[PDB]
């Protein structure tokens, strides 16, 4: 075969803007995403729930053959997992920030930083709406263009792809390294939701409440002018009326009522929330709306399976890139360990029920090593390797040892 | 509050800025000895 | 003291912008007297809005009497050579 790709890719042209950079989006489109995120209300909350499902349950670092890595780091033993856990102490927060950013924006992006002494400090996320990639004909990123607000207006600069790293959850194709904003992709669905919400709110103001209509004068009788109506307005004023005010009139004054004109705003709200949640890939139940019939049985099993599948796909997409483009370079450059080691980063299942896992452990624990049970139960494996590796319970081994 | 117009997303909104007028140079607090007086009238002895 | 209608305050009123935007979108000509109330012309300073019918979409949308070809409702400023 060949050592370089020989199929081409759809590439550059700046989406047919001019002075070409990025692919098919600009710093203004990026700041449009920023406003959808920061502007609050129901849309912002839903995409915040999407971040929390994908990344909010935290993470665990794995290395295959971790025990083989045992080395004195600074006159003190560590494995590669132990070194990585000390290198990335707050990884649960970083994963939620980067993962959330990579759902909102086309990418999460950031630096590696060093202490003054030149040891690793942190992986530092950058503000993704400020940065856009420049890519070559093969589709790979070569430089990053940044612009940012300052007291003196906008400041602009260009950085090499060497010392930045980036992560893309929403690829257009397996070869895409610029990605898609799900927010820009669903701009019409989001704007339709906002428009219908505004429509309902204003319709409730006009039509949800009755209004008093005083008609003055006899029909086909003497006309009443504006100054005449002002004196009548003074009598029936809702400012000064109270619940049990009573009215006395001649026959030629009529207190009519604009009734509240019924419309099913609840049904329109449910329709809007269905459209928006389906467009953003969330279940309808996330929007504080419940469908009939769908709340039970195999209809529930399917939708909650689809949600868990979508989460696993996003999680693995993130995990692979984070290990390959953040962890491995940090291990290579700042660690006494082998950077080609089989590092993994699992991200926890947000909808796992430990009560269901307990039932599983009771039913089939007889086929699981104590380490496998401890992993499923989300606890440290036993400190003693023979009992960790054995199949029967550590408590059962202890009560049998107590018989010796 | 009750705004007559709603603001839509993706900055399809109205252009919402004010351009500043001329701003005069302010220096007296730095360019002189400042006395924070206890009374609105008073005396410096020479 | 300033009121929302007072002449120095008009540029701060959201409604003055929004109604001038409407006036530009609904007009067919610079002839305001025909198309708007005296109240609207004064309240929104419509003499100073660049009203001429060039911003009204109906200036550009086709509306022929007979429509064999689905030509009606097409907007010339959305075509390839515009
Ligand atoms: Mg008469
Ligand atoms: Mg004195």
């Amino acid at each position: 075969a060949s050592s370089t790709p020989q199929t081409n890719v759809d590439s550059m042209g700046g989406g047919h803007s001019y002075q070409f950079n990025g692919q098919d989006l600009t710093f203004e489109d990026l700041r449009d995403i920023k406003d959808v995120r920061d502007s609050g209300g129901q849309v912002a909350q839903l995409m915040d729930y999407k971040a929390l499902l994908n990344f909010g349950e935290g993470c665990e670092i794995h290395v295959e053959g971790d025990d083989e890595t045992k080395q004195l780091v600074d006159g003190e033993p560590m494995t590669l997992s132990e070194w990585l856990e000390d290198a990335f102490p707050h990884l649960d927060l970083l994963v939620l920030d980067l993962g959330g950013d990579a759902l909102w924006y086309p990418y999460a992006v950031g630096e590696i930083q060093e202490t003054i002494t030149g040891e690793f400090k942190e992986a530092l996320p950058a503000e993704p709406w400020t940065l856009m990639p420049e890519s070559d004909a093969q589709g790979k990123v070569q430089a990053w263009h940044q612009r940012t607000k300052t007291h003196g207006g906008y400041q602009t600069q260009t950085l090499p792809a060497d010392d930045l790293w980036h992560i893309v959850i929403n690829k257009a194709s397996a070869r895409d390294e610029v990605g898609i904003s799900e927010v820009l992709r669903n701009k019409d669905e989001i704007q339709a939701f906002k428009q219908n919400e505004a429509a309902i709110n204003q319709a409730i103001e006009l039509h949800g409440f009755p209004q008093r209509h005083v008609k003055v004068g006899k029909e086909d009788g003497a006309p009443v002018r504006d100054n005449d109506l002002r004196r009548v307005r003074t009598i029936f004023d809702p400012r000064t009326t109270d619940a049990n005010t009573a009215y006395f009139t001649g026959q030629d004054v009529d207190v009519e009522t604009l009734e509240a004109h019924n419309f099913d705003y609840s049904a329109i709200h449910e329709m809007d929330m269905r459209n928006l949640t389906t467009a953003l890939g969330l279940p309808l139940e996330a929007g504080n709306v419940g469908a009939d019939g769908l709340g039970s049985g195999k209809p529930a099993e399917l939708r909650f399976a689809l949600l868990k599948l979508a989460i696993k796909a996003n999680q693995r997409s993130f995990s692979v890139q984070f290990v390959e483009r953040v962890m491995r370079p940090v291990v290579r450059d700042y660690s006494p360990f082998d950077h080609e080691a089989d590092i993994r980063l699992e991200i926890n299942d947000p909808l796992e029920d430990i009560g269901e896992v307990a039932d599983l452990i009771q039913q089939v624990g007889d086929y699981m090593t104590n380490e496998q049970v401890a992993e499923k139960l989300d606890l440290p494996a036993p400190e003693d390797d023979e009992v960790a590796d054995s199949y029967r319970s550590p408590a059962d081994m202890e009560k049998d040892e107590a018989g010796v | 509050s009750d705004p007559e117009y709603v603001d839509t997303l993706f900055r399809e909104q109205l252009l919402e800025v004010v351009m500043e007028g001329r701003e005069l140079r302010k220096v007296a607090r730095e360019a002189s000895n400042v006395i924070n007086a206890n009374t609105r009238v008073g005396d410096v002895p020479i | 003291m300033q009121l929302r209608r007072s002449p120095g305050m008009r540029p701060m009123d959201r409604d003055w912008h929004q109604e001038r935007a409407r006036a530009r979108e609904q007009a067919y000509s610079s002839d305001l007297t025909s198309q708007f109330s005296e109240s609207e012309i004064v309240k929104y300073e419509l003499d100073t809005a660049q009203i001429d019918g060039s911003d009204n979409p109906r200036t550009y949308i086709w509306n022929r009497t007979i429509d064999l070809f689905g030509m009606n409702g097409t907007d010339v400023r959305e075509l390839r050579n515009r």
